[PDB]
C-alpha cells in the first residue's frame, strides 16, 4: 500500500485535497456545535435553574464524615485522643468558614419567616444572606469544650441540608432535625439527644436559597446534635432525619435524601 | 485394459469362465479380498461438528477476540481495584450470544435446506443376475465381485464394471456418466483405445435400455469409473466464497481502524497523566469499541432474506452466503446434456415437400410449429404413426406428452409423441388401420417395415409404411411424394435428399427414412397371406414420404436465460462429454455460438484452405476436444480461452471439466457450473457456485452443488445473478447504515476519559442501539429496488471493487458519525445546563461526580447534590444521548436507501418496510425512555420534550448534505467529488 509515488494508494497532491475537505467539514461542523452552546449559554438563566427535576427533596449530610465501605462510620476510643483528633479537627476546619469573620457578608436575621426577596438590594447587584455563627450551637460550637464532646463520650455530629434554588421546606413550623437509633437497642433505652440550636431547627429566614450569584455569601444553617447516652464498646445505626412538610425521606434509591444514616461505635 | 484384452488373455487373470462363470468358493475368496461391490459412503460430519462451524468466519473470530479482550481487560481492572466493571462482561455476554444465535440461525438453515434436497433422495435394493459354475441365480449387486459372469437385459441397471462378451441389440444410457445424450450400442468388439469410448465396457450404475448382454465383472465397487470419480470429487478443495472473502477483507479495515485509534489514545493517555495499566485498559476498551455487536445478526438476516427469496423460485442454497456469488459471477461453465437440454430424444427437423420444417421441441410446447396442411404431411404423418411399436404406459391423461412414460426404443418414442402431439390419439389412429404383417428392425435389413389395413370400408388396399435408414430406404423408393404427387426419381431428387440428409447430420441429428407403398387390389387383394420368411410382398420401388431428425434439445427457458446472462456481461462456456458435432449444434441452438461466429474449421470450409493457414484471432468460436485438450498445457489452454470468447469443450472427461475450472479461476475469475450428473460432480465442487439440476440431477452432483434448482428450470440463474447484484448493493447500504453509529457510541467514553466529564453513554444503551433499535432498519435496506439496470452492467471486479472500502468507511464514520457525534453532546450540554451544570463545570468534573462520599457537590448555581440524584442526571444524559443517535438514525437509514439516485426519485415510501423498520425504531425508543420502572432496570429516563427535538436540525444537516454530495455526483461523473465522495 505504502509507495514513492502513490502512498496508500493515493498521491501526494490528492492527499492534499482530501485532507483539506476533511479539515473544512470539521471545521465548519465545530463551528456549528460551538454556535448551539452559545445560543444555550445565551438561553439560560444566570439566578434560577430551568429545570429541578432530580433536586424534589434535599440531601443531608453529616461532620465529621467518615466513610467506611458502605457508608458513614465513626469509631473512636474515649481513652485513646488520637482516635477522635482527625474528627475534631475535621469539626474545627469545618466550623472555620462559620465565624463571625467569615460571616461579614451576612447580615442580622431576626425575622423567623420566609426571607422572600423580589429585589437585588445587597451590595454589587445582589440578594442578602443572612448570618449563622458557630456560638449558635453552644455547646457544640469547639467552645469552651475543643473536643465536641467527644473526649466526654457524648459527640456532636454537625446536620446540614442541601441547599436547593427556591426550595420551601413549609412555613407552618420550621424544619426540624430528629435523629434515633435505626434499630433500638433492646436493652438500652431510646437515643438522647440535646439539639443546637434549640428544638433542632432550621429558622424559616434561611429559605429560600436564591443560588450563588444571588447570594455568594449565603451558609447553610446548621444543627449540631449532641447524643448523651450512646453505649460503650458496641456498634449502634444512628438516623437523622429532617422533619418537614416539603421534605421526604422515603426514596429507597437515595439513602441522603431527607435523612442521614451513620453507624457510630465508642470504645472505653 | 480389460477391453484390448481378448477372451483367451482374459478368463486367467481373474480364475473365471467366459460360458460358466465363478466357482462359488473362488467368489467367496475374492469377496474377502476386494470389499462388496459398492461405493463407500461419505464420511460426512457429525451435527455438533457442523454447528461448531457455523461459529467460525472472520466476523465471528473478530467477535471471539473482542469478548476475549473484554473478559482480559475486566480481569485487570478487578485484580487492581476497579469497580463498576459489570460493563465489560455485559459486552462479553452480548458478543457470544449474538455469534452463538447468529451460528444457530444459520445451522437451521442448512439443515431445513438439507432436509428439502434429501426429500428427492429415495433408496431401492438393487439385485443382479450372476452364473457361477454354470448356474444362473438372482444375486444381490453387491455380492459381484471382479471375474463374475453377469447377464443384463434391458431395464436392468448395469451391476458393475463389466467387460461385454455376448451382446444381442444391446444399448445403455451413459448421459449420467458420459456426457453422450443418445443411447449407446453395446457390441463384445472392442472400437477403441479409451474405456471411455469402447463398446465392450459397460459401466456400474448406468441403465440398460434394451436388447440383451453378457460379461464379466472387470472392476468393482470404488474402483470402477463412478467410485473413481466420487474419490476424485473427495480430493477437490471447497475454497471460501466471495461474500466471505469480501467479510474478511472488512474486519481487516475495522482491526486496522481500531488499532490505530487504541494506539493514538493510549499515547493520549500517556501524555494526560494515567497510568500504564489504565492506559493498556484504555486501548483495550477502544478496540473492543470498534468491533460492531449487532452487525452478524444483520448480515445473517438479509442474506436468509434473500435465500427465501431465491426459495420462493424453487432454487434452493444450501448456505447462505452461496446467495451472492451468482451476482460476482464473471464465468459459467455449463454442462450440456441434461443441464442445457432435456436429455431426452426429440423430434426437430422434418424435410418434406422439398423443405426443411422445424417441430416444437419444448417440453411445454410453448414454440413455434410447422406447417401441417399438405398432402405430403398427411401421408408421413400416417407413415410415421402407423410404422411404430412404441406405446404409452396406461393411467397416463394428466401428465404432458413430452413427459409420459411409454414403452420402446427412445426414438420410437420420440415418434409416438410426436405423433401424440401433431395428429392427435396416435393409438387411435393405429387401432384404426389394423395390422396384418409386420417385419422388426435388424442389422442386417437395417428397416422396419409393416403392412396394414386402410380405415374406410371401401377401400380394400393394403396400406406398406417403412421406416429405416435414409440411404438404405432411398436405395428402394423410386417414387417420391412431393406436393401431393408421386414424381420419378430423375438424380435431382436424388441430390436434394442426399443434401437434406448431410445437412441434418452435420446439424448433429439422427435421421430417419419414410416411405409408403399402396398395394394393389389385384395383386394383394384382402385376404392375402403375407409371409414373412417368403417376401411375397413388394419391398421396392416405393413412394418417399420425408426425412425425420431428432436431437436432444433444450429446455425451453434456456436460451434465453443464457442470452439474460451473456447480456450481463457473463461468458458462458459449454463443458460436455457429447461429441463435438452435437455440442457445436447446441450450442449454436442456446446462444453460447451468435448467429455468425466461426470456428477455424468454418473459416477454412469457406476459404478453401487448410486449417491452419487461417488466423485463429478471426475465428470467434472454438471447439476443443478431450484428446485435443489432454496434449494441451496451461499456457496454450489459457491461450485458446483468451482468443476465443465463444468456447465449446467437447468429449470432456470429469477430469478434464476440473481441470477447465481450474484454469478459469486462475484467470482470476468467478466461476459457477452448472450440471447434473456424476461427471461434472468434481467440477461443481470446484467451483466458487455449484448449481445441479434438482429433478433430472444425480446424488453425487447434487450433493457437490452448493445450490439446487428443484423445478430444473435454468432461467433461475438468470434470477440467482439478478439477486445476488441486489444483496450486494443492499448489503453494502445495511454495512454503511450500521457502521456510521459506532462513531456517536465511541465518542462520549473518549471524551469521558480525557476530559473528565460526567459519562455521556452507558454500555447498557449502548447494547439497545446496538441490538434492539438499529437491526430492524439495518435489516429493512435489503428491500431497495436498484438504482439502475443491475443486469446490464458488468460484473464486478473481485480485486477492485470490494463490499466495504475506503470511501464507505470514511465517509460513514468520520463525516455521519461525527455529524451524530456533535447532536449527542449538544443535547447532553443542553440536558446538563438546564438542570444546572454549565458545560465549563462539567469539564474535569468526573471524580467529584462519581465520588460516593461526596454528597452536596455544587452545581454551576451553587446547589448541592447528592450522588443518588447526580446518577439521575446521568441517567438523563444516557437517554438524551440515546435519542439524539435514533432520531440521527432515522436520517441516516433515509439517506442510505439510495448510493447515487436523490431519495425523492427512489420513493421515501417505496419501502414499506423500511417505513415499518422507523415507525417500530420511535415506538421502541418511546416505550424505553417513558415506562415506569426503567429508571432502575435500564437506567433510561423520561426526558423533556425539548431534548427530542435538539437533534432533529442534525438530522435534516444529515439528510441535505447526503442529497447535495449525491448530486455532485450525479452532475459531475468523473470529477473529483464523483472520485472522492462517492461511495
Ligand atoms: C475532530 C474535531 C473535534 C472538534 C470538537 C469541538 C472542538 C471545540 C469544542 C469545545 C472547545 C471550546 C469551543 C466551543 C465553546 C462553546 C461555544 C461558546 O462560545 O460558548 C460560550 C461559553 C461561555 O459562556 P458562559 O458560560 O460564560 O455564559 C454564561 C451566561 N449565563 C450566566 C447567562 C448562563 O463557552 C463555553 O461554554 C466553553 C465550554 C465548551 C466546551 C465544553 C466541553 C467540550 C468537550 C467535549 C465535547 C466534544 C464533542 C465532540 C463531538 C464530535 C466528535 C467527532
Ligand atoms: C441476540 C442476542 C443479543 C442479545 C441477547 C443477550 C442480552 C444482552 C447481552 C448481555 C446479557 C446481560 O446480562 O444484559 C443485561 C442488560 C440489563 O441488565 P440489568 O439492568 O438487568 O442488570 C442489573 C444488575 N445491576 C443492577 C448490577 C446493573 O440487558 C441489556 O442490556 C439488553 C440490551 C438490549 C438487548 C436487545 C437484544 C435483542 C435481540
Ligand atoms: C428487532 C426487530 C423486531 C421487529 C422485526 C419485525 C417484526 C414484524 C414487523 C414487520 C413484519 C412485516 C410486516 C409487513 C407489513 C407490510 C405489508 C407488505 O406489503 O409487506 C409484505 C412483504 C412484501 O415484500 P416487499 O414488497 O416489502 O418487498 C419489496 C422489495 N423487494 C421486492 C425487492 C424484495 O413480505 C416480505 O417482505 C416478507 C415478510 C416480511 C419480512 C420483512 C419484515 C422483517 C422480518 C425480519 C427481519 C427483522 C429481524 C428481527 C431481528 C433479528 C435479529 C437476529
Ligand atoms: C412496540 C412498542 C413498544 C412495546 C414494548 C412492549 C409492550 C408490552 C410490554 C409490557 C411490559 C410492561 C408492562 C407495564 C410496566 C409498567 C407498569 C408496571 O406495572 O411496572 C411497575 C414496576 C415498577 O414501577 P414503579 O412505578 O413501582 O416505579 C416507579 C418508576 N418511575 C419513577 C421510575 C418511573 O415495574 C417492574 O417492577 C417490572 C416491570 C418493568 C417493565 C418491563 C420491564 C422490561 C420488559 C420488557 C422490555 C424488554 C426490553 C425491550
Ligand atoms: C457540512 C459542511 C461540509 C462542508 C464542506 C466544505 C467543502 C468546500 C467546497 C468543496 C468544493 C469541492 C470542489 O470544488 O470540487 C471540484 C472538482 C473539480 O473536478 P474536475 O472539474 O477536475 O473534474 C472534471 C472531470 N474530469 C476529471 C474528467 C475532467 O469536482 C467537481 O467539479 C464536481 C462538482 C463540485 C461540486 C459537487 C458538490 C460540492 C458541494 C459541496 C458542499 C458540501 C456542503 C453543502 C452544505 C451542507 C448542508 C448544509
Ligand atoms: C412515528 C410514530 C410515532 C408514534 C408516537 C410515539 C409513541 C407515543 C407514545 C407515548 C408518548 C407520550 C407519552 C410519554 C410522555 C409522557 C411521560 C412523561 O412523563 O414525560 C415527561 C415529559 O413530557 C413532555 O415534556 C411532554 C410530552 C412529550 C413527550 C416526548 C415526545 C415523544 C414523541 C416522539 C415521537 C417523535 C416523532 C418525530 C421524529 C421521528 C419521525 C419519524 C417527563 O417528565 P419530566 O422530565 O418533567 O419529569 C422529571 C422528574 N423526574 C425525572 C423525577 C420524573
Ligand atoms: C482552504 C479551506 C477553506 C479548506 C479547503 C477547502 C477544500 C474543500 C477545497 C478548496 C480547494 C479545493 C480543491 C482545489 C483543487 C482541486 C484539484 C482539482 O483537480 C479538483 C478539485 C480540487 C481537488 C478541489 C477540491 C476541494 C478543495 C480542496
Ligand atoms: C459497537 N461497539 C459498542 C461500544 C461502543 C463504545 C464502547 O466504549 C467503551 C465503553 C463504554 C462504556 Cl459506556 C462503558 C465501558 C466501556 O468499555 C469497557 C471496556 C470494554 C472492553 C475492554 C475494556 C473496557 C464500547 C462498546
Ligand atoms: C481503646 O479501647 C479499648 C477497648 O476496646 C481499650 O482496651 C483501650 O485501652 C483503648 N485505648 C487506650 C490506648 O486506652
Ligand atoms: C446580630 O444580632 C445578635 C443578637 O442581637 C448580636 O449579638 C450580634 O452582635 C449581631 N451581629 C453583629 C452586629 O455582629
Ligand atoms: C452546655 O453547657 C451549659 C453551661 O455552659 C450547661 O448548662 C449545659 O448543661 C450543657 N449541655 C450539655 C449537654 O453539654
Ligand atoms: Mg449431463
Amino acid at each position: 500500500n505504502p509507495d514513492t509515488g502513490q502512498m496508500l494508494g493515493r498521491t501526494l497532491s490528492r492527499w492534499v485535497w482530501i485532507s483539506l475537505y476533511y479539515v473544512a467539514f470539521y471545521v465548519v461542523m465545530s463551528g456549528i456545535f460551538a454556535l448551539c452552546i452559545y445560543v444555550l449559554m445565551r438561553t439560560i438563566d444566570p439566578y434560577t435553574p430551568d429545570y429541578q427535576d432530580q433536586l424534589k427533596s434535599p440531601g443531608v449530610t453529616l461532620r465529621p464524615d467518615v466513610y467506611g465501605e458502605k457508608g458513614l462510620d465513626i469509631s473512636y476510643n474515649v481513652s485513646d485522643s488520637t482516635t477522635w483528633a482527625g474528627l475534631a479537627h475535621t469539626l474545627h476546619r469545618f466550623l472555620a468558614g462559620y465565624s463571625p469573620a467569615a460571616q461579614e457578608g451576612s447580615i442580622n436575621c431576626t425575622s423567623e419567616k420566609y426571607f422572600f426577596q423580589e429585589s437585588f438590594l445587597a451590595p454589587n447587584h445582589t440578594k442578602f444572606s443572612c448570618k449563622f455563627t458557630a456560638d449558635m450551637l453552644q455547646n457544640c460550637s469547639g467552645r469552651p469544650d475543643p473536643t465536641f464532646g467527644f473526649a466526654e463520650g457524648k459527640p456532636c455530629f454537625i446536620i446540614k441540608m442541601n441547599r436547593i434554588v427556591k426550595f420551601l421546606p413549609g412555613n407552618s413550623t420550621a424544619p426540624r432535625v430528629d435523629c434515633a437509633f435505626l434499630d433500638q437497642p433492646r436493652d438500652g433505652p431510646p437515643l438522647q439527644v440535646e439539639y443546637f440550636p434549640a428544638n433542632g431547627t432550621y429558622s424559616l429566614h434561611y429559605f429560600p436559597y436564591y443560588g450563588k450569584k444571588a447570594q455568594p455569601h449565603y451558609s447553610n444553617p446548621l444543627v449540631a446534635a449532641k447524643l448523651l447516652n450512646v453505649p460503650r464498646n458496641r456498634d449502634v445505626v444512628i438516623v437523622c432525619k429532617i422533619l418537614a412538610e416539603h421534605v421526604s425521606f422515603d426514596n429507597p434509591h437515595d439513602p441522603y435524601e431527607g435523612k442521614v444514616e451513620f453507624k457510630l461505635k465508642i470504645q472505653k | 485394459n480389460d477391453h484390448q484384452l481378448s477372451v483367451a488373455e482374459l478368463e486367467q487373470k481373474y480364475q473365471t469362465s467366459a460360458t460358466k462363470g465363478l466357482s462359488a468358493s473362488l467368489a467367496a475368496e475374492l469377496l474377502l479380498r476386494d470389499g462388496p461391490n459398492a461405493l463407500r459412503p461419505p464420511r460426512g460430519t457429525p451435527e455438533y461438528v457442523k454447528f461448531a462451524r457455523q461459529l467460525a468466519g472472520g466476523l465471528q473470530c473478530l467477535m471471539w477476540v473482542a469478548a476475549a479482550i473484554c473478559l482480559i481487560a475486566f480481569a485487570i481492572q478487578a485484580s487492581e481495584g476497579d469497580l463498576t466493571t459489570d460493563d465489560n462482561l455485559y459486552l462479553a455476554l452480548a458478543l457470544i450470544a449474538v455469534v452463538v444465535v447468529t451460528g444457530c440461525f444459520g445451522y437451521y438453515q442448512e439443515f431445513k435446506s438439507t432436509n428439502i434436497i434429501a426429500s428427492f433422495k429415495n433408496l431401492v435394493p438393487q439385485q443382479a443376475t450372476v452364473i457361477r459354475d454354470g448356474d444362473k441365480f438372482q444375486i444381490n449387486a453387491d455380492q459381484l465381485v471382479v471375474g463374475d459372469l453377469v447377464e443384463m437385459k434391458g431395464g436392468d441397471r448395469v451391476p458393475a464394471d463389466i467387460r461385454i462378451l455376448q451382446a444381442q441389440g444391446c444399448k445403455v444410457d451413459n448421459s449420467s456418466l458420459t456426457g453422450e445424450s443418445e443411447p449407446q450400442t453395446r457390441s463384445p468388439e472392442c472400437t477403441h483405445e479409451s474405456p471411455l469410448e469402447t463398446r465392450n465396457i459397460a459401466f456400474f450404475s448406468t441403465m440398460c435400455l434394451e436388447g440383451t448382454a453378457q460379461g464379466l465383472v472387470v472392476n468393482t465397487g470404488d474402483r470402477t469409473i463412478i467410485g473413481r470419480i466420487a474419490s476424485l470429487a473427495s480430493g477437490v478443495e471447497n475454497e471460501k466464497t466471495p461474500i466471505a472473502i469480501e467479510i474478511e477483507h472488512f474486519v481487516d479495515i475495522i482491526a486496522g481502524l481500531a488499532i490505530l485509534f487504541g494506539a493514538t489514545f493510549f499515547i493520549v493517555a500517556m501524555c494526560i497523566g494515567y497510568t500504564f495499566l489504565r492506559a493498556m485498559v484504555f486501548f483495550m476498551a477502544i478496540v473492543v469499541a470498534y468491533v460492531p455487536e449487532g452487525l452478524l445478526a444483520t448480515v445473517t438476516v438479509c442474506l436468509s432474506l434473500t435465500a427465501k427469496r431465491l426459495a420462493s423460485k424453487n432454487c434452493v442454497v444450501k448456505n447462505l452466503e452461496a446467495v451472492e456469488t451468482l451476482g460476482s459471477t464473471s464465468v459459467i461453465c455449463s454442462d450440456k446434456t441434461g443441464t442445457l437440454t432435456q436429455n431426452r430424444m426429440t423430434v426437430s427437423h422434418l424435410w418434406f415437400d422439398n423443405h426443411i420444417h422445424s417441430a416444437d421441441t419444448t417440453e411445454d410446447q410453448s414454440g413455434q410449429t410447422f406447417d401441417q396442411s399438405s398432402e405430403t404431411w398427411r401421408a408421413l404423418c400416417r407413415v410415421l404413426t402407423l410404422c411404430n411399436r412404441a406405446a404409452f404406459k396406461s393411467g397416463q391423461d394428466a401428465v404432458p406428452v413430452p413427459k409420459r412414460i411409454v414403452i420402446g426404443d427412445a426414438s420410437e418414442t420420440a415418434l409416438l409423441k410426436f405423433s401424440e402431439l401433431t395428429l392427435g390419439n396416435a393409438m387411435g389412429y393405429r387401432e384404426r388401420f389394423p395390422k396384418v404383417c409386420e417385419i422388426p428392425f435388424n442389422s442386417t435389413n437395417k428397416f422396419q417395415l409393416s403392412i396394414h389395413t386402410l380405415e374406410d370400408p371401401r377401400d380394400p388396399r393394403h396400406v406398406l409404411v417403412m421406416k429405416g435408414a435414409p440411404e438404405r430406404v432411398l436405395e428402394r423408393c423410386s417414387s417420391i411424394l412431393i406436393k401431393g404427387q408421386e414424381l420419378p426419381l430423375d438424380e435431382q431428387w436424388r441430390e436434394a435428399f442426399q443434401t437434406a440428409y448431410l445437412s441434418l447430420g452435420g446439424l448433429g441429428e439422427r435421421v430417419l427414412g419414410f416411405c409408403q407403398l399402396y398395394l394393389s387390389e389385384k395383386d394383394y387383394p384382402p385376404g392375402y397371406a403375407f409371409d414373412v420368411e417368403a417376401m411375397n410382398f413388394p419391398t421396392s420401388g416405393l413412394c418417399f414420404a420425408g426425412l425425420v431428425s431428432m436431437i436432444d434439445p433444450p429446455r425451453a427457458t434456456v436460451p434465453d436465460a443464457v442470452l439474460k446472462c451473456r447480456t450481463a456481461g457473463i461468458r458462458v462456456i459449454m463443458v460436455t462429454g457429447d461429441h463435438p458435432i452435437t455440442a457445436k449444434a447446441i450450442a449454436a441452438s442456446v446462444g453460447i455460438i451468435s448467429e455468425g461466429s466461426e470456428t477455424v474449421e468454418d473459416i477454412a470450409a469457406r476459404l478453401r484452405v487448410p486449417v491452419d493457414q487461417v488466423n485463429r484471432k478471426d475465428a470467434r468460436a472454438c471447439v476443443i476436444n478431450g484428446m485435443q485438450l489432454k496434449d494441451m498445457d496451461p499456457s496454450e489452454l489459457v491461450e485458446a480461452l483468451r482468443t476465443h470468447p465463444e468456447m465449446v469443450f467437447a468429449r470432456t472427461s470429469p477430469q478434464q471439466k476440473l481441470v477447465i475450472v481450474e484454469s478459469c479461476q486462475r484467470l482470476g475469475a468467478i466461476v459457477a457450473v452448472t450440471g447434473d450428473g456424476v461427471n461434472d460432480s468434481p467440477a461443481l465442487k470446484k467451483a466458487d457456485i455449484g448449481v445441479a439440476m434438482g429433478i433430472a440431477g444425480s446424488d453425487a452432483a447434487k450433493n457437490a452443488a452448493d445450490m439446487i434448482l428443484l423445478d430444473d428450470n435454468f432461467a433461475s440463474i438468470v434470477t440467482g445473478v439478478e439477486q445476488g447484484r441486489l444483496i450486494f448493493d443492499n448489503l453494502k447500504k445495511s454495512i454503511a447504515y450500521t457502521l456510521t453509529k459506532n462513531i456517536p457510541e465511541l465518542t462520549p467514553y473518549l471524551i469521558y476519559i480525557t476530559v473528565s466529564v460526567p459519562l455521556p453513554l452507558g454500555c447498557i444503551t449502548i447494547l439497545f442501539i446496538e441490538l434492539c433499535t438499529d437491526i430492524f432498519p439495518s435489516v429493512s435496506l435489503a428491500y431497495e429496488k436498484a438504482e439502475s439496470d443491475i443486469m446490464h452492467l458488468r460484473p464486478r471486479n473481485p480485486k477492485r471493487d470490494r463490499l466495504v472500502n475506503e470511501p464507505l468507511a470514511a465517509y460513514s464514520y468520520f463525516q455521519i458519525g461525527a455529524i451524530q457525534s456533535f447532536a449527542g453532546f449538544t443535547d447532553y450540554f443542553t440536558a446538563m445546563a438546564q438542570e444546572g451544570w454549565f458545560p465549563l463545570l462539567c469539564v474535569g468534573l468526573r471524580p467529584q461526580w462519581e465520588n460516593h462520599h461526596l454528597q452536596d457537590l455544587q452545581d454551576s448555581y451553587g446547589q448541592e447534590w447528592t450522588f443518588g440524584q447526580r446518577l439521575y442526571q446521568q441517567y438523563t444524559c444516557y437517554t438524551v444521548f440515546f435519542i439524539s443517535i435514533e432520531m440521527c438514525q432515522i436520517a441516516d437509514v433515509l439517506i442510505r436507501k439510495t448510493r447515487r439516485l436523490s431519495a425523492f426519485q427512489q420513493g421515501f415510501f417505496r419501502n414499506r418496510i423500511l417505513v415499518i423498520a422507523i415507525v417500530f425504531q420511535v415506538c421502541i425508543g418511546c416505550f424505553l425512555c417513558y415506562c415506569p420502572g426503567m429508571p432502575n432496570i435500564f437506567n433510561f429516563m423520561p426526558i423533556r420534550f425539548q431534548w427530542w427535538l435538539v437533534p432533529m436540525p442534525f438530522s435534516l444537516l444529515i439528510f441535505v448534505y447526503d442529497e447535495i454530495r449525491k448530486l455532485g455526483v450525479r452532475c459531475c461523473p468523473g470529477s473529483w467529488w464523483d472520485q472522492e465522495l462517492y461511495y
